[PDB]
């Protein structure tokens, strides 16, 4: 019951891993440190009429 | 014979005035102030006080 | 693999299209990309935001604590010691805790255990090798008030033995929290009248930890000193904040010296240095 | 023109000609509880446009050399009628809310305001170990004002500006839903904060959501002749209130 | 009966781990998860919003709400200076405390763009022009107006929209810069300078503030977790 | 020859492991299971069950069967109390022995609805209605009849059918509430009151005996072990 | 995954359905679903009743005994100890087991040893390390009767070594019962007369353990201290019980002191407070 | 000859874990925490003639 | 719980390992490789390149 | 996720083995100590005119 993701490796010059979960419960897995996604639309831009960035915004 | 602290901290950069720099038995609540070491400058951001806490351990200094 | 947005080449523009005059008025943050004012090139861009998320930034073994505690000692309050779980008393995580309001996370955690010989006349022994116990009270539970007490009989508390000479204790523990997120900051009261403590000692609960020797009375004086190294990890933080600017004083609240905003200037304008000479 | 925007709740009604744009919250827009994150086992109430209207809060002269002000806002709706009545019978409450704070001059003024809701603004005592009391936290619809040097007044809060109560640099308060009153084109104060809570309800007395901050980093400035009082006048409206839990009359 | 052979770095405690770890509470049941607005995946998300910059910071003002007012006024010989600091997000003492500083001052390497917003808080009469200038290291501080249009300037006209964004690109000779301070990779230089003048008119007050932001553009990164040098404590806190 | 690196928290023992072990009796013949009737899977098919709630403790009576018997009689003024106590099943002085408060003292969080039956264990020919009634914390105590009719309540007709079930829902503002005393989970106050009063014709009794149940619906639920509070031993027993 | 069961929504309601008014006599609680009586709204509950089951309830290592022993003393009778195995010597452990009549389980038994050097003139040595044996007897079994008897040669009997340093020792015992499952209670008599001795005692019958120091005697006293843990598991119970009110006095049967049901009050009523003031 | 269960997780926001039996002994195996079934119909209703819960149940 | 031998030749520091280790920085962003003119993949592509002997080194 | 290669042996008288990676970076692995290449085509024959060794190369 293993699973295979990728390892974190230089870019510009896809090495696999393996990994078993041993215990029952789902505190004791280790750490997921492969999330890079990101979404800063509610920080940045948080209005409403969503503006244009080309146009003045205002008048 | 009441509770007291240490000796100050003694900074790389500041040393204490004359009144403090002697004297022993340090109570909780006494406050002391330091002086710049005579090559430097005083910092405007940051206050050269050190107040002794109840625990008899003395506030944080680090660079004044 | 998430990288970062590239740079797309420009050109010359004579237009009514204005990206600079923007109104940061309306709580808007501009989103100006570099190729919108000058004439840039293609730059096809690797860079990866793998190590500033909260994960990466929060997932590090910090400290916490240190407890001290003796083997022999004549007032027996000092055979053991005590610590009520909070976060708060080291700066570094607390503040890298304070980056967030609610946070929300598993704890791996770790004791580090050295022991010191004290001071005596009797000091040549031949002592065998020392063994810990580390148990966890829930809150509410029974508390110990010696080391021959049996309220150490760990029965339901988990409790954690330890000999000296191998690798340090480790263990998790899951979300041990009764709302849906933890609170680093609580603005409120404990009572409903607006009364009583103030702030986040309301929701700390967590119960304690204690400590003793599991050997017996020993011939000469042993000091021990283990170091709680909390751990987050499974993280998920929500409405952030801005960082602290002053220096703590208590771990009961948030009071503060007033410090100004930064380190200062002798003028407004930058020039060249005035040092020595050509 | 989008200079112009009506805002339409309840039996109440504001119109503004020289708004910039209106904003909302961390991209949420408030509405009620689902019955899969909910808790509590009765039949809310959701009362009715009874609650989810303007109130007008008292209004404060801004000065030349004035510091700021903050209000603390599920206390400070608490005589506002049915709300007010609202959060003494009940145990639980929970809303959104809609804030809009008016201020004018002529063309010939200058200064700048900031308008921030900062969630959980845990205040610092003025003297370091030592107790608030609860008045000067909140003074329900009056206005508590900073400071530009510290304070030292006994059970009072730490009001200095560069610090803001909480303990952070006050250049770094544009992180929460804020905008800005320039005197030279704005009016338009208007943030929609849906609730941040880390319960699904919560109780209106013990616990304060949030906190209003109006900091004037540009002060008020004009010339010999112009109108010398500039009042400032705070509107809120609560928006999606329900209610849970009803028992007897609460603690004023 | 296996054969085990312990490689070395058995039994270390490493500080950056990721094994795993029995459970001290088996068979616990977490309290459900709830959609609380508003959640933080990436600390980068945070540093690309505005926050003010304290840039009158003259030895006096930091203890005020004067450190943010930057002065302007009308002056009686253009080509003047308005202000001026060196590009160092985390080094240099302006925006040394700054949310940009702050998320940067946890790391040791950084890279990509820098954005700067001057909104103009005066009157709705006055009117002028600046020069919002970037200058690459390599030469000294320029110190005219004519040395300093040689740069990346953008000249910002004053007008009903009451701001501009000066976008500090990234020219580089490595990928990354430190955040502290060495001559390997020092980054430049931000100037500003009267253009022509502040014109008011009549019965209208002369003398009016800028205040400054700073954000970082969708191009962004941070490399190498440190501790920052800001944290201090002497005892523990009781 | 395995390269194999010792993690922490090796060759400790802790309490509530999962771990496999070796028999000390190889190859045993256990001798063959017998369907025993009454099986207990679950402790909380236990809780659900009726136990009598010892109210009236008042200071003596707790050496007797005196704590299970509430009065009631005939009152020349409506409108008065019956008794009182405040729903914390483990914390609380009146239920805190039950069957409900034994299981759940071992316990650290609940949550749920409770269930309570009064049982009117007097005359055929007497009769009246009582009001029983729930108030969730925030005010006081209610301290007349017209202030605590504003709960959930319900009034109870005695009749042929004898006895009645108030169902305390849950009101809360947490998923658990904690078995002991804390400010933050405070959970509300169960009062009774004479409705309109007991009436009984000629040579009949007028004191009676009402009984109080408790127990737990189909949506009880409790978390965290730890020990009972109750248990003592000083030496070993021999 | 078995979730607890649901709130459905309700109105109002005027008919002859009578939820509320049972009848407590008929040996029956009543079923009453919340939404019965007041107006619910539609609640789905995520509630899971994991770690309030028998197994999650009994199967934590709790405690049952200490046995001390010597490895040098005067007298033969010191040097070795023993411990006929019941698990009623503790209350903790007793009382949980009490919940239930009939018990039937595995036991996974864990021993931690402690030696404490004792007191003498000579108290500087250089001691190597200790080692223990842990000798299990079954019922009926030859028993030894000093430390260097040749009835410790466990040809037969399960014995286990330890050597002072290493983790604690720990094997697993399967259900070791003449019955279809344990008894927590017997109400009846040893003989068919009705005489003898009376209650549970007549059903232990589960030999006793031994314990000595593998070496020779030494030159200095050291006292061994060792801990047996029994930790339940593959648990099934039958018939339930009331929680146990009174103390309990012995191991052999259940007589106690007469204690009353509760902790007493003042009034039978409720009011606010009358504390000091507003 | 192995066998995969799913591991205890929270709620509203399926890990799978695996278990390698290895002794000869049924005794030897850990313990079995995840049987989460109930039946209280034998200690609440304990009747005979069941009840309705809506009728008076008597007469 | 697994049965495990140590072998001979546990616990020592041999000087050619070819082991795995934990990385000290976990999750490290490398920069990019880049092109550089020259790269030797073996030794031997320098030993075959010619070189000055010196032959005429007699004493001074 | 184990990948299967061959040990260095000796000539004129195929033997695999396995491996494994364990952790979660690619600084983590073993040595590459298989990759016999060479290309002394840069360093040797550096020249324009790509000379012929059959010919004199001058003139
Ligand atoms: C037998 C070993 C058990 C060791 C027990 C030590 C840790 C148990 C306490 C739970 C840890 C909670 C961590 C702190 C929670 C919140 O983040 C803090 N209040 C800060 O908000
Ligand atoms: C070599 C190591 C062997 C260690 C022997 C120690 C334990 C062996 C005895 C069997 C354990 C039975 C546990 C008790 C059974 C019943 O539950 C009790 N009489 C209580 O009812």
């Amino acid at each position: 019951g293993a699973q295979v993701s990728t390892q974190k490796t230089g870019a510009h010059e896809i090495i696999h891993y393996t990994n078993i979960n041993y215990y029952k419960d789902a505190a004791s897995n280790s750490a997921n440190r492969q999330d890079f996604t990101q979404d800063p639309g509610k920080f940045t831009e948080p209005v409403k009429d969503i503006m244009v960035k080309s146009l003045p915004a205002l008048n | 014979c009441n509770r007291s602290c240490e000796v100050p901290t003694r900074l790389n950069s500041a040393s204490l005035k004359q009144p403090y720099i002697t004297q022993n038995y340090f109570p909780v609540g006494t406050v002391v102030e330091y002086e710049c070491r005579p090559g430097y400058r005083r910092e405007p951001s940051l206050s050269p006080k050190l107040t002794c806490l109840q625990n008899l351990k003395w506030s944080t200094a680090v660079e004044f | 693999v998430v990288r970062v947005a590239d740079t797309m080449p420009s050109g010359p523009s004579n237009s009514e299209s204005i990206p600079a005059l923007t109104a940061a008025e309306t709580g808007h943050t501009s989103q100006v990309v570099p190729s919108d004012t000058i004439q840039t090139r293609h730059v096809r861009n690797f860079h990866v935001r793998s190590e500033s998320s909260v994960e990466n930034f929060l997932s590090r073994s910090a400290c916490v604590y240190i407890v001290e505690y003796k083997t022999r000692d004549d007032t027996p309050d000092k055979m053991y010691d005590s610590w009520v779980i909070n976060t708060r008393q080291v700066a570094q995580l607390r503040r890298k805790l304070e980056f967030f309001t609610y946070v929300r996370f598993d704890v791996e955690v770790t004791f580090v255990i050295t022991s010191v010989q004290d001071d005596s006349t009797r000091q040549n022994t031949d002592t065998p090798a020392l063994t810990h116990q580390i148990m966890y009270v829930p809150p509410g539970g029974p508390i110990p008030q010696a080391v021959d007490d049996y309220n150490w009989q760990t029965s339901t508390n988990p409790s954690v033995f330890w000999t000296e000479g191998n690798a340090p204790p480790r263990m998790s523990i899951p979300f041990m929290s009764v709302g849906n997120a933890y609170s680093n900051f609580y603005d409120g009261w404990s009572h409903f009248s607006q009364t009583g403590v103030y702030g986040f000692n309301t929701l700390n609960n967590m119960g304690k930890l204690y400590f003793r020797h599991v050997n017996d009375k020993t011939i000469s004086p042993i000091t021990s000193k283990v170091r709680i190294y909390f751990k987050p990890k499974h993280v998920k933080a929500w409405v952030p904040r801005p960082p602290r600017l002053c220096e703590y004083t208590h771990k009961d609240n948030v009071d503060f010296e007033p410090k100004g905003v930064t380190t200062s200037r002798t003028q407004l304008t930058i020039s060249n240095s005035t040092h020595v000479e050509n | 023109s989008d200079r112009v925007r009506s805002i339409t709740l309840g039996n109440s009604t504001i119109t503004t000609q020289e708004s910039a744009n209106v904003v909302v919250g961390y991209g949420v827009w408030p509405d009620y509880l689902s019955d899969e994150e909910a808790t509590a086992e009765d039949q809310p109430t959701q009362p009715d446009v009874a609650t989810c209207r303007f109130y007008t809060l008292d209004s404060v002269s801004w000065m030349k050399e004035s510091q700021g002000w903050w209000w603390k806002f599920p206390d400070a709706l608490r005589d506002m009628g049915l709300f007010g009545q609202n959060m003494q019978y009940h145990y639980l409450g929970r809303s959104g809310y809609t804030i809009h704070v008016q201020c004018n001059a002529s063309k010939f003024h200058q200064g700048c305001l900031l308008v921030v809701c900062v969630p959980e603004a845990e205040m610092g005592a003025a003297n370091i170990n030592e107790k608030i009391n609860r008045e000067h936290l909140s003074n329900g619809e009056v206005a508590n004002t900073f400071s530009g040097t510290k304070s030292s007044n006994t059970n009072d809060v730490q009001q200095a500006v560069f610090n803001a109560g909480m303990g952070v640099a006050v250049g770094n308060l544009t992180i929460f839903p804020h905008q800005w009153i320039n005197l030279r084109t704005n009016n338009c104060a208007t943030i929609v904060m849906p609730y941040i809570n880390s319960v699904p309800m919560d109780n209106m007395f013990r616990h304060y959501n949030f906190t209003l901050m109006i900091i004037p980093f540009a002060k008020l400035d004009y010339a010999a002749g112009s109108s010398t009082y500039i009042p400032i006048t705070v509107t809120v409206a609560p928006m999606c209130a329900e209610y849970n839990g009803l028992r007897l009359a609460g603690h004023q | 009966g296996l054969p085990v052979m312990n490689t070395p770095g058995s039994n270390q405690f490493l500080t950056s781990d990721d094994y795993q770890s029995p459970t001290a509470m088996p068979q616990f049941d977490v309290t459900p998860e709830m959609n609380i607005p508003g959640e933080v995946k990436n600390l980068m998300e945070i540093a690309e919003v505005d926050s003010v910059v304290p840039v009158n910071n003259v030895n006096e003002n930091v203890n005020s709400l004067e450190a943010y007012r930057i002065p302007v006024h009308s002056v009686t010989e253009t080509g003047a200076q308005v202000f001026g600091f060196t590009l160092q997000p985390g080094a240099d003492t302006v925006m040394e405390r700054t949310l940009l500083g702050e998320i940067l001052n946890y790391y040791a390497n950084w890279s990509g763009s820098i954005k700067l917003t001057f909104m103009y808080c005066g009157s709705a009469m006055a009117t002028g022009k600046f020069l919002l200038a970037y200058s690459p290291p390599g030469a000294g501080v320029p110190k005219n107006r004519r040395e300093a249009m040689l740069g990346t300037h953008i000249i910002w006209d004053i007008g009903l929209q009451s701001s501009c964004v000066l976008c500090v690109p990234w020219i580089s000779q490595t990928h990354y810069r430190f955040v502290s301070k060495d001559i390997y990779t020092d980054a430049g230089f931000i100037t500003c300078w009267y253009q022509t003048s502040i014109v008011v008119p009549a019965e209208v007050q002369n003398q009016s503030v800028i205040l400054c932001f700073v954000s970082a553009c969708n191009d962004f990164s941070v490399r190498l977790l440190r501790d920052s040098p800001f944290v201090r404590q002497t005892a523990f806190y009781q």
